[PDB]
């Protein structure tokens, strides 16, 4: 009657802490430490979908583009996409220059190329594409974050913040120091 | 007498620089724009949980042959 057979993959207050850990960050708030978790997640979900994205902030040469690729600008704190016409032009795509613009740059390549979409199912058909896609990126970073916690402490260090130095000394404690 | 060290961006993207124990941080930024087209100004450097410093040398942080400094870009928009 009782359980006498056992093998656990993860501890219980472990994911407890995961999960506080993950709340602190806030995804949803760009313009901290969340914003630069995005767009590491997005690389990661659409390579293991054997795709590629490319990221160029402000204004830079350009040498190469790679037309088979999700081409995404970051110029003045906001993302619009790229695409190419007449036979070599480089052209920026506007987006809404809301919160959301990094999954609105991704949805307006995907649209503008006919490029195969990762995301998304037909049980989703009343919900906006860039909102399957946002939060198939904040399910990846929750079930992968093991594979990013280097990525967290290094993008916390960096911000130089009270705030996010106390989410650090969370992070030292899941990843093990003592 | 130089030595060999990695860079690795926080999307994993590495490379190889040689340098000296007394060049400062600055340039080592100079080395990673030659190789990956990063202005030094877009530059944040990581090692053993501390943010390098221009104006100090690698020296200062015992960084050694085969050691490896974490790149952080602001990727931030939304």
């Amino acid at each position: 009657s009782p359980q006498s057979v056992f093998s656990d993959s993860v501890s219980s207050s472990r994911l407890e802490l995961k999960k506080q850990i993950i709340k602190a960050l806030d995804l949803d708030y760009w313009q901290g430490s969340g914003g630069e978790i995005m767009p590491l997640v997005l690389i990661d979900f659409y390579k293991r979908h054997n795709i590629n994205i490319n990221i160029y902030l402000n204004h830079c040469k350009v040498n190469n583009f790679d037309k088979k690729a999700i081409n995404l600008i970051n110029a003045g704190n906001h993302y619009n996409a790229l695409t190419m016409n007449s036979r070599g032009n480089i052209e920026r795509i506007d987006v809404p220059g809301d919160g959301n613009c990094l999954y609105h740059a991704v949805v307006k390549s995907h649209q503008i190329t006919r490029k195969p979409k990762p995301y998304g199912n037909e049980l989703q058909k009343d919900k906006p594409e860039w909102c399957i896609l946002k939060e198939s990126l904040k399910t990846h970073f929750d079930k992968d974050f093991d594979q990013f916690v280097e990525q967290v402490k290094c993008i916390l260090i960096s911000e130089n913040t009270h705030e996010a130095n106390k989410i650090l000394d969370k992070v030292a404690q899941y990843s093990g120091v003592k | 007498g130089p030595m060999q060290i990695f860079v690795k961006t926080l999307t994993g993207k590495t490379i190889t620089l040689e340098v000296e124990p007394s060049d400062t941080i600055e340039n080592v930024k100079a080395k990673i724009q030659d190789k990956e087209g990063i202005p030094p100004d877009q530059q944040r450097l990581i090692f053993a949980g501390k943010q390098l410093e221009d104006g100090r040398t690698l020296s200062d942080y015992n960084i050694q042959k085969e050691s490896t400094l974490h790149l952080v870009l602001r990727l931030r928009g939304x």
